[PDB]
């Protein structure tokens, strides 16, 4: 019932792994909040392990299209989509708590079926992978080359380390 | 069992 | 339950298993899916028949669902390595990997029974393998290599071009004995020897 | 969960999961009820879906066509199978897609069981459905039936831009 | 538990298994469902009896639920290939695939016991196979071939027209020994050889 | 664990299993439920004892829960086929299928031990078979045939009318040794040879 | 909550396989609707795989006993009871969507127990089978011989094919 | 369950189970909402907990420190792992404990998986977290980092009195 | 099912297993994943062939998915300990641990069949091991030693620098027969000996 | 699959298993976790080699994860009891219990292969044992006895003080061959005997 | 089963 | 299957 | 595989 | 492993 | 174990 109190404050909370169910509700909430008042900012509090990309990008698109600025706060942890959506926030309004930890890494899929089917699955992996690194490079301001290099293996950032890398603009004292 | 089986 | 029979000569008496009698006649029997176990057993058998009489032909009877790729190429290389010619006979089916082994016999000595069937399709993965895109990118790369390699090997034994095989193997292609003969997988179809 | 109720007031229905009979029944009902309130105003269908059963999907499609009002379709996260079909089934010119939305189109997937006689019948229907799906997808996209059948053989993915070209959606949303 | 017995002659002593004694007499026993395991064993046994005495008849005792199609045609081809005539005897039942093997014996040498039964039905798939319509279209095509092939093979051995077989096999058809004789699946029905009777 | 014993004669030494010694005496032991496995083994044993000495009687010791119908008729036909007379002896019970096999011994040679029991009932299906009514109509038709066929077989061996068998087998009927003798399933009851 | 809005419109929806639970509710709804107004028609929307006959006929009987006409709409699919209840609608008020598919086939039971018990179960199979074919013949207007023949194996009908065979009167 | 709503009116939030993301988010929200209503009044956190994940735990900790109002911490049944940390993280002088409450302090517990390369990375973080936890626990208790690390090597239990002396809590409740 | 064959000489008759015939010819067969069971058996076999004829080469046929580290180094040390040279032959694949054993053969005597493949990757842990940071710190320390040790071992046998090995093994690297030869894992690739 | 080989002399032919040949050479192989089964088998083997030639050294090859405490002390006592000296060799690892057995060999005869490793840790209980505090008080007491008893045995064989062992075993300590030699668990590290090298 | 099988 | 295999 | 292994 | 074990 | 068992 507390989440309802937050919604009145124009705060939406991503507290779990990103999936279609959470994404749909989140997209809706953003549209509804933008419908009520398009001037006021929307704040997204993020504590998440990460989740599916398709659902994650559904959230991302809705953020961009929203008239108002979207402020992102990293509470406990931001990983995968958690990190992506965090960095996707309106520049200067991206926040992180002191002990918040950010994780950035390469995408994780799976392959199955005939060699013909797998070849297609591999094609898409290349499409997604390139697009993720492209946008992450834009958010952080790092070269696409470094994002790809750093993302090869899990790379953890503290609030300070994340601040320097360009994931978040401010740390909250 | 003889007688007679067997 | 498989019965054992008995043979006798002036030199002595011999109790033997039906499959042993076949191996005495230089007949290796592949009756099961191809795996590391089955492959190792077949390779061992081939090298033995090689050792005993390298000049005499070796016979491979094939009834199989098919099986693993590495296991198939293990058997394939051994077949081609051995100095002796290799005759392949298909009973009731040869599918996927087994279809390649059937075709991998030495030219002219590849045959099948009339009601046998032959299945050819591209390599498939039934389960799901997961990991980072970098790992999957490598697996997918290998999988395409294994596909193309199956296509090339089938191509030279059947005589068809690799491009033709690739088109035919895109979907499962079932072939009767005669249809398999025309495709170039087998040279002849055995006819019943019964008198009546 | 209360947000879906708020959307309904805005004449927005949301398909957020795989298409099944349960969801289809609810979606069809909502469309009829919305058309009853006001038949002039458009209805918006937001689509993020993996796809689902054809039979359940066509119950939705039929209801869309019969509705007096226009049906606008938005591809949010993903549109696949019935997701792609219903997306393209939207009123022409009112079909929208988000920038990173992905559309999947492919051949139908059934299963066969029972006696050779029963399977023979199941195969007959497969031919019927397959033709009908390709026909309508050809009509929605404006592509020839031959290309739909050819492209649908294996999974074919479209980006927002690629989908825009193929005729699945008319607009991309800025 | 299966007991082993002992035989003796001036040449030596022999301890043997009942199934070995049957095979010594050129009797192959099919007691189980037809599968790759059972099929390979029967083919091996047939080819052996071929090697030892190709001029002497081979006998097949059949009590079976039936089994796989590829496995059936493997045995069938081997039966027909072998130079020796093949006698088939049905004990207690021969069903589906097994009924074909029963009928596949050489003419006049196909027989059954009086209370044995024979089942004939079209090929069926108990489970479900899934995939794209392109794949199912191919499987369904093959399935029809296997159906028709069972009908043609049954037709020439029974003497019935393939069309009649197709009609009768649409649903499960159970036949007694005598009914199987009339159908043309077996030539004769064995009579009790007992002395007291 | 079953111990093996040892026998010796001027011709040599023989180590043998108790069940082998029984079979050496022309005794087939059915100790288990009747199934495709058990049926095939018994048929093999019968045909062997036929081969060795077709003129000498064969003995069947029966302790069984019963079993499948096809498996029963497989054993039954083989019993009736063999030239040698067949003696049947029941130990501790013969139920369902086994009761028929007990009664199927040649007349006068069917017997049982005093505390043994005999169960007779109509064929039953524990599980469920499903399908179109056309299929069930055929299955149900066959099932009735098998029922009547068990009734016919019991009838000629017991001497009772098929109608009586049908009436008695509608429900499970348990018979003592003496009760089975009166019913016509066995000819005699073995008596203790002790003091 | 939409079903409540439909009930106000005198629309009841059969969206799943027919069982006792749904049947009781459907029968109840029909009786209550007929109690409020016996003049106004009741509409039954059908998307169903089919289900048990006994539960299905409870619905059918209630439809017939109702004073008001019962209009039947085939939405996604009508199979087994779905097809039966669809065709059982008031003649001329039976409707179908364009891509709705109708499946008609022979009944499917099961047997268990003693041969005596199975004999009884088989008796009932013949009883039900005749009654189903009779009513299906009445609805479609086809001869019982053709109903029995066509129902032997699964027979699928499109909306157009269903219209000709006599399952539904109109296509929307 | 209706009592927690009644406690919230008294500005009392209750941590009654192991610390996870679900509970942490709810607790953080409540703290922010309570501070929004009135930033002058203290917030009381009643703690009976076995402990839980660090990430979720630190989210709570940060929210405490950033809050304008003081956070009073009460150890009711048990304080272990994060329970002990959050207990000691309370405003100095406003940290309370019941007489029979028991406090457990120990080294962090992680896990490692994957390739040797991945494990090397996982191990890097272990060193980072461990130092920080010991640093703050040393700050809360007022003990040297050297003694915290030594005592934290194995599970170390404190009674209310022992915890009072060690510096976890300022008062015991009579 | 593996058939047994029969050999005869003036001295007597011998019934033997194909795998026994291979061992009679000084051929050890590693056909399975490397584990404590398989390792102990191979070490035993190695020491026997050492005992019988220490001056004659020992042959190792390898088709394996790979396996445990301790099991690998157990076999490795035993291979290197034995006085006799060791020939390694790869059939159908040698992966992970097995790839190291393949390379551990004595120089010049390492070979593979044409369609065989070789997989190399860094050591991995499929499950999860849990405990206090102090314990994980120790496990992690050992794991790095094992990683570096595999790199060093591969380095001296292949001839590549340890740094190169570390880079290539970060991700799974599949090698064909020829690719394995160039990498330095095997010395030569066997060519088909067939007469026809 | 483990192949059997064949040896021949003027006296006859001998077909034997590799492990039999090792035992013929007085080599006991511990390849598995230490348990009552493995312990009983090893004790039997030790007492046999005692019986046959008590004056000749016995060899123990050790590759083991370790195992139960009682099972270990069963093997340990038997090793020390036997009149013959015992050589211990470690292949690929000796862990926990096995490390003690490795160290329990007679001085100078304890060795390992170069890439073998050795694990030492205090006794641990993987599962959970429940009961009244009185029962747990006893279990906890016994566990401490077994810990301390492991420390004393390791102490006298390695030469280290019991207190040092306790300190080192508090956390798992992995040792390479050379590190195990320095610790005093083994006397020497085997060097490769190869001719080509 | 002889005569005649075998 | 001789002739000719084998 | 001789020559040369073995 | 001789010398010296055994 | 001798002496004395056995
Ligand atoms: C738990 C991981 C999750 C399953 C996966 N997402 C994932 O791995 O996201 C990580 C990420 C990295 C960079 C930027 C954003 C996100 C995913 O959506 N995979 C898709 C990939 C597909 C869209 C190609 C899938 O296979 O379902
Ligand atoms: C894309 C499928 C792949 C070729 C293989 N599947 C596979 O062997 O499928 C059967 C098959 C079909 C046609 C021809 C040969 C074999 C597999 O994954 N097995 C691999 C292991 C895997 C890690 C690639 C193996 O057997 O080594
Ligand atoms: C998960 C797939 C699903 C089961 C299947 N649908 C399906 O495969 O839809 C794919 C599609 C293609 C083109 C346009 C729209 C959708 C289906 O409805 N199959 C039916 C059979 C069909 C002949 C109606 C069923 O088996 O239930
Ligand atoms: C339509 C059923 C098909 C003929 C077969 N089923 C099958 O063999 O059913 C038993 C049977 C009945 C009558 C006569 C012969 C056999 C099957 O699917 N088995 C195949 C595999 C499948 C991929 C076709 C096999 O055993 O090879
Ligand atoms: C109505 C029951 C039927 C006779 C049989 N059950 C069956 O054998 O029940 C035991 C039994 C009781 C009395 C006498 C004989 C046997 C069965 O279904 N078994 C059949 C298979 C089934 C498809 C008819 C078999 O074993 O062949
Ligand atoms: C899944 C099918 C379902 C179980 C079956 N119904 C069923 O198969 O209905 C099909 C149908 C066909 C034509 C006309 C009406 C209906 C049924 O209720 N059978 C009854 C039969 C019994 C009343 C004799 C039952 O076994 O419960
Ligand atoms: C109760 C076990 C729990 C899994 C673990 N927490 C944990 O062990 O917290 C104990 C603690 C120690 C010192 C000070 C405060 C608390 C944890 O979060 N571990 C993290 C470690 C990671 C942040 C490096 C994880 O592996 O998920
Ligand atoms: C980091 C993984 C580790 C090297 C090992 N995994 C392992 O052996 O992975 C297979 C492997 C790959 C490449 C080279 C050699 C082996 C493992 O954990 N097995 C250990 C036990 C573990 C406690 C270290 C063993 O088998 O002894
Ligand atoms: C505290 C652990 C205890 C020493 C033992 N565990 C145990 O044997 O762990 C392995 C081990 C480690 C180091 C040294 C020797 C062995 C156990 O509970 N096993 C006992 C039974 C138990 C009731 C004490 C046994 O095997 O006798
Ligand atoms: C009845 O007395 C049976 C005796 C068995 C004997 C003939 C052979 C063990
Ligand atoms: C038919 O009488 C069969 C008899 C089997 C016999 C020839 C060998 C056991
Ligand atoms: C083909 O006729 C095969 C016969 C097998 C025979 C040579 C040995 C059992
Ligand atoms: C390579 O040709 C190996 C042959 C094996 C042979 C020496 C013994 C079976
Ligand atoms: C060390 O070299 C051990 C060798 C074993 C040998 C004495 C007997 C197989
Ligand atoms: C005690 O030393 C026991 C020794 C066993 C020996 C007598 C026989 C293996």
């Amino acid at each position: 019932s507390v989440y309802e109190r937050l919604l009145s404050e124009r705060i939406i909370f991503l507290g779990s792994e990103v999936n279609d169910e959470i994404a749909n509700r989140l997209c809706a909430q953003i549209l509804l909040l933008a419908a009520e008042d398009a001037s006021k900012d929307i704040s997204l509090y993020i504590n998440s392990p990460g989740g599916s990309i398709s659902a994650g990008m559904a959230i991302y698109d809705t953020m961009v299209l929203a008239p108002c600025d979207i402020a992102t706060y990293a509470m406990g942890m931001a990983a995968s989509m958690g990190e992506f959506l965090l960095a996707a926030g309106t520049k200067g309004k991206r926040y992180a708590l002191p002990h918040a930890r950010i994780l950035m890494h390469q995408p994780l899929g799976g392959v199955t079926g005939s060699a013909a089917d797998i070849a297609i699955q591999a094609e898409q992996f290349a499409v997604i992978k390139k697009e993720m690194f492209r946008l992450n490079a834009e958010f952080t301001g790092q070269p696409i080359e470094r994002i790809e290099a750093d993302s090869d293996r899990d790379r953890w950032f503290t609030a300070a380390e994340a601040l320097e890398y360009g994931f978040v603009d401010h740390i909250i004292t | 069992f003889t007688p007679x089986a067997p | 339950i498989l019965p054992s029979f008995i043979e006798h000569s002036s030199f002595g008496v011999k109790e033997s298993n039906p499959y042993n009698k076949l191996f005495e006649e230089r007949i290796i029997f592949l009756g099961v899916q191809v795996d590391d176990a089955s492959a190792n057993d077949i390779m061992a058998q081939l090298l033995v028949l090689e050792s005993l009489d390298p000049d005499r032909d070796i016979t491979m009877y094939i009834n199989s669902p098919g099986g693993g790729f590495t296991s198939l190429m293990a058997i394939y290389d051994t077949m081609q390595y051995v100095r002796a010619d290799i005759q392949t006979v298909c009973l009731g089916q040869a599918a996927s990997a087994a279809a390649v082994l059937l075709a991998a016999g030495t030219p002219g000595k590849r045959m099948a029974l009339p009601n046998a069937r032959v299945l050819i399709h591209q390599p498939s993965l039934s389960g799901v393998i997961q990991g980072q895109f970098s790992d999957l990118e490598i697996q997918a790369a290998e999988i395409e290599r294994m596909r193309t390699l199956m296509e090339t090997t089938l191509a030279r034994h059947t005589g068809k071009d690799a491009g033709v095989i690739r088109k035919d193997t895109d979907r499962d292609k079932i072939l009767t004995a005669e249809e398999a003969k025309d495709y170039g997988i087998i040279d002849t179809v055995l006819e019943y020897r019964k008198l009546s």
